[PDB]
């Protein structure tokens, strides 16, 4: 059925495996250094069937001033960053706070090396008046555009963190 | 002294009954005495007016009666002393979801073990279906006649539905259908007057 | 890796 | 039905009707339909008072009567339909007006409490039977597996797309589609998704053609492909369009039946093969490569005619017909050699419980060896690998324990194990009860259990395989306490290889 | 006269009584003034959109709380089903007697429709059927002469 | 007296009839002529297998051209659906009238069935319903004594 | 007589009035003369293919606005749901009376739809139904004597 | 008396007939002889689960083959349908008859 929105629904894996709620929440504000502006709900999660003990983060600010996201930590020490800019994002155009899918944004290696993902939103253009005036948004689609990968320096931070749009 | 009776119906069902007698009257699961009673050449299951047992008839010996007391169907219950104090059954039809082969029918009679002004054959209705059936080929409420059990209190007496040929060991023709009987249920239509 | 839903048809009676 | 011809054979029949041996006893109130969504049609019974139902098992037998837990009083209103409205797959109970709908969710043992809920903006919603002149239904004209609400005139499709639990949003226009006014009759509009994919197809009866308008992904029609019937078939009032897939070809065909003082049938096949799959891959450097495929419902009339042949009771707990690899073949262009790979499927199951598919719980592969013209005197007898997968299911996986090749000297075969993990140790367990249970086997699908390699040889031994592997898993319950399903891990226990070559002794 | 409580009587305390004006239905207003003045009752029947459980009846009697005209047993009405359910086992318009509330002018006096064990902390047995019903819909037949 | 023609009339010349007569159709022939010599038509439905519009009427007269001991009006039948469509709004079998046709012989006479409105260059109503007439089905009720 | 226009009475002016006159519908024509001279109407039921929800009604008047000899009363019939609504709540052709608009020549007079409260401005109630209103049907039952 | 065969008639010769004996069909043996002793046949309807259409008839007569105190006309049924088919075209139980 189509999500509620409200707490109720489950989730997906990075695998299409069922999500569970295995660890008690916790209260936290920073993340690897980065002080988020916010106290975010932490709540842990694991795949109803096991696949390799991936471990899952769901991120909730308690403040409407923030939006959520979700982090991966996998087995070798690689973290995933998911969904935390908006175009990361895909999420009921209207009603933004809900959102469908946290799409990976950010990745950092447990040795320093960097991933990015730059995604594009849809939009108007491109087409006929047509396909507008039956579709007036829907723009809650979102494309990869640019990987960014191999930064110039290192970092054990994510590259997404603080909401900073990377440079070529 | 006529009057519009409130026209009431109401579903019940004996396994309901059973289960909830009160623990000094034996209460049982119907599906599960049913299967015993059957496969065994004999037996009995609950107490008093509300039971399981072979009848007692010269023919009877192999027919499979259940009975329940009104007293115990909680029927008055429903509706406040207020609306009315006579109340009496209209009609009584019988619901049978088991399973059955190809073309078989259901043998099952209800009739009312007590002391009631009937009409003669108004003490008993014939189930061959269990298709809400009831004791006329067809029911019309219109023709002028008394209903089978028209006029009982809907608070005194005993039904009883037998199922003849149900012994089991006896190889009756009831015997298999009985055990594809997961409940039976009665449909009551009952006046407020 | 990879994923799998198996679509099937409904039909109502009304 | 019943697979016409030699074993091997696509061709479709069907038997001379016998009594079902058991049927419900209830049938003055009801009908047959799946209300759990299970996969298991249900003898529904909505009658003046008593609710409930009779499920359709896979073995032939019936359950017992299953009271519901709750049923809307409005389940038998005249206007009452049934949709996928919550998106759950599941058969919702629904009521239209213009402004709001009145909607039950199916929570699969009865309904929940039902919801009015208002259409946004000014979405007005057609009614269903409103109108004469316009067919008002549920299909998925959009294309994108749901149950939108779609109605359709003589001069355009309107659609209001299903934004979930009653919430429909704006008409969208489907232009393309056209019929000359007067002469638009609904009797005559038939939908279906005639090419296999998401859209919904517009089909238009007229007494001597069929006018087909193809949907265009949802957004509008294709120039209607005009078919002319046989001479001496006109269809009319009396007449019906029926479509099923009836051959194991995944798309449905179209069957005009009309019952004229002797009833008679035609069928217009439209295709042989679902249309958009891949068929062929060419590399540009000599390898080219065929895909075939096959509805999953072929393999099973195949499956129950040689169990037919052999006495036996064959079930399929598949009801939703998949279109599986078939003959892969792959050419060497240059060397003129052709490879061969065909698959064969048994015992493939739905799991009814999570509405997923579990698979096959047996794949039979062949390889076969096509060596160019004049290369050689047949060399290369061909192989044949046989696997067997759990499927979780054990009814199936239970049952696969007499397919397997026989050695009477030796090893005990594999049984699935269950543990926990308590104070750290891989403690045996026995499921507490069905929803452990179930939940433990389906944590073992898609493991391999067991496979042998056979050649295809004209020896004497050649129904001894090479080689046979048996396999023994583990299902491992880490965390019960959490919503009903517990954290299961699963993995490999034990693994066992026998060479044979072809050897018994 | 618009308003929900539980009943007053003795044995009628734990009946849940929904009053309805008729007044205030403003059913006189749909049809013109110039039709006809005497715009009566004919017949009523009643639909509760609730769930059932497999055995479970509705138990509801609508009746009427005012002065008319009405035969005995004209008053009140039962309601076993909740679908279009009239207060007959048979619903026939040309029997030869009156129906209930049948001859009640359109706009005057309230009906109250009182669901008897209805209290969930006395465990009544209607008293989870009505946390199912979303509505309580009248369908009134009525004509103008 | 088995064909179709236009009609003869004044007003009948776009009417396309069809007629059929009873000695072709070998009904008596279906029984034993021991169960009985007396073999009356008791009741005659028309049905028309046709592509009509949802508001399409089908205009056609069914009558008997012979002699028989008919009630005036009794000779005729109209047909507007084509749907085993009765000669009447309501088909009762038990209402004390004679039914169209009834008490006819089931081998004498011819029976026509008239499609007015049916010349195409005239512009007639049915001359396009007609065109999507596959069939034309009768259901003759008799009796045998 | 073939026309649209909102009613001019003391209480219609808000209502959206419809007339067509039997002249122009062309019933007669239908079957040549010979058939017979006299056709008159029996029945009419009217179709409103509105939009309305499973709990909403429709308001409309069908009335014949000439002089014919029916009984007062069958010169109106009134509409409350419109699929294929006749004017009493229980049809039948055999309950001895004379049915609304019974014995009017098909071919005399004009009819009139009236739909109350029809203006917008005013927020009448059939303002919004009469905005999902595609067409309107009559269906015509009428005998040839 | 259960058995098939080709009748004798004149213009039967050609017809096949379906017997059967009331006797060997133990309908008596249903319920208990308690429930009264006098068991007697109200009506009886035909089915034939045939490869029959809406369009298609089938001529079959049902008649009683012995002795009975049965109104004129009452000894014999005919099958049209076979859809739980009874001797009328109407059946009503309650017309007096």
């Amino acid at each position: 059925g189509v999500p509620h929105y409200d707490e109720t629904d489950t989730f997906l894996g990075p695998e299409g495996e069922v999500l569970v709620v295995a660890d008690q929440p916790r209260d936290e504000s920073t993340l690897q250094g980065i002080n988020l502006g916010a106290t975010f709900t932490v709540t842990g999660y694991r795949s109803r069937l096991e696949s390799h003990f991936s471990r899952l983060e769901y991120w909730q600010p308690k403040t409407t001033g923030k939006t959520d996201f979700w982090l991966i930590y996998s087995p070798d020490g690689q973290v995933h960053l998911l969904g935390k800019s908006p175009q990361a994002r895909i999420s009921n155009p209207s009603q933004t706070t809900q959102t469908a899918q946290w799409l990976l944004e950010a990745s950092v290696s447990s040795r320093g090396e960097q991933i990015y993902y730059q995604y594009r939103a849809e939009d108007d253009t491109g087409c006929e008046a047509d396909e507008i005036t039956h579709h007036l948004q829907a723009t809650a689609q979102r494309y990869l555009h640019i990987v960014y990968y191999g930064n110039r320096t290192a970092s054990e931070t994510l590259p997404g963190l603080d909401g900073s749009a990377p440079s070529q | 002294r006529d009057k519009r009776a409130l026209e009431v119906e109401r579903t019940v069902s004996l396994a309901e009954v059973y289960a909830g007698l009160p623990k000094d009257n034996g209460p049982f699961s119907l599906a599960q005495e049913i299967d015993k009673l059957v496969s065994q050449g004999s037996g009995s299951a609950g107490s008093g007016n509300n039971n399981l047992a072979f009848g007692a008839g010269t023919d009877t010996k192999t027919s499979l009666q259940a009975s329940v007391s009104f007293a115990d169907l909680k029927i008055r219950e429903d509706y406040p002393a207020s609306l009315g104090k006579i109340r009496r059954i209209k009609q009584i039809s019988v619901t049978l979801p088991a399973l059955l082969g190809p073309y078989q029918d259901v043998q099952a009679i209800l009739s009312y073990g007590d002391k009631a002004g009937l009409a003669n054959g108004c003490e008993a209705l014939a189930v061959s279906h269990g298709m809400n059936d009831s004791g006329q080929f067809q029911l019309d409420f219109n023709d002028g006649k008394f209903l089978p059990f028209e006029g009982i209190a809907i608070d005194q007496g005993t039904l009883t539905l037998s199922f003849p040929n149900a012994s089991m060991p006896e190889k009756g023709k009831q015997a298999t259908m009985l055990k594809t009987l997961n409940d039976i249920i009665l449909h009551i239509r009952y006046t407020i007057k | 890796n990879d994923a799998e839903i198996s679509f099937l048809t409904t039909i109502p009676l009304k | 039905a019943q697979r016409l011809g030699e074993i091997g054979s696509d061709a479709v029949t069907w038997e001379k009707m016998q009594p079902l041996s058991v049927i419900p006893s209830l049938q003055s109130n009801a009908s047959l339909v799946d209300i759990n969504g299970d996969g298991q049609l249900d003898w529904v019974i909505t009658g003046p008072g008593l609710r409930g139902y009779h499920s359709q098992r896979p073995d032939g037998s019936w359950t017992r009567f299953t009271p519901l837990n709750a049923l809307p009083v409005e389940y038998t209103h005249p206007r009452a339909q049934l949709a996928d409205l919550m998106g759950a797959g599941l058969s919702d109970l629904v009521l239209i007006g213009p402004k709001s709908v009145r909607l039950y969710a199916n929570t699969r043992d009865g309904f929940a409490k039902g919801k009015d809920v208002v259409q946004s903006g000014e979405i007005t919603l057609p009614v269903p039977g409103a109108d004469p002149r316009k067919l008002v239904a549920f299909s998925d004209v959009l294309g994108s597996g749901q149950a939108h609400l779609v109605e359709v005139s003589a001069t355009k499709v309107t659609c209001w797309p299903n934004l979930g639990r009653g919430r429909f949003g704006q008409p969208i226009t489907l232009p393309g589609f056209s019929q000359p006014a007067t002469e638009f009759n609904p009797a005559q509009v038939y939908l279906a998704d005639l090419d296999g994919s998401g859209p919904t197809d517009l089909i238009y009866v007229h007494t001597n053609r069929l006018d087909i308008f193809l949907n265009k992904s949802g957004n509008g029609f294709a120039e209607p492909v005009t078919l002319r019937f046989p001479e001496g078939l006109r269809f009319d009032h009396t007449c019906q369009l029926q479509m099923a897939d009836v051959q194991g070809l995944g798309v449905a065909s179209l069957i005009l039946s009309v019952p004229h003082m002797s009833p008679h049938h035609w069928r217009c096949d439209l295709t042989n093969m679902k249309p958009w799959l891949l068929n062929e891959m060419n590399n540009n450097m000599g390898v080219h490569h065929t895909l075939r495929y096959r509805s999953s419902s072929q393999f099973w009339l195949d499956e129950k005619a040689a169990a037919l042949t052999t006495g036996q009771t064959p079930v399929c707990y598949l009801p939703f017909p998949i279109h599986t690899l078939w003959q892969t073949e792959t050419e060497d262009e240059i060397s003129g050699n052709k490879l061969v790979t065909t698959l064969r499927y048994a015992r493939g199951a739905w799991d009814g419980r999570e509405r997923e598919f579990r698979g096959f719980g047996y794949v039979e592969q062949t390889d076969s060896h096509q060596l160019a013209q004049g290369n050689a005197p047949e060399r290369t007898p061909p192989a044949l690998t046989k696997n067997w997968y759990a499927t979780g299911l054990p009814v199936i996986d239970n049952a696969l324990s007499t397919e397997y090749w026989r050695d009477d000297q030796a090893f005990a075969g594999f049984s699935p194990r269950f543990t926990t993990w308590q104070d750290n140790k891989d403690v045996p367990l026995t499921p507490e009860d069905d929803n452990s249970r179930y939940w433990f086997n389906r944590a073992l699908k898609g493991q391999l259990l067991r496979s042998e390699l056979y050649g295809l040889d004209d020896s004497t031994n050649k129904h001894v395989p090479y080689t046979v592997t048996e396999f023994r898993s583990q299902v491992r319950r880490l965390q019960h306490t959490d919503s009903r399903y517990p954290v299961l891990w699963s993995s490999v226990v034990e693994s066992r290889n026998y060479h044979y070559e072809r050897i018994a002794s």
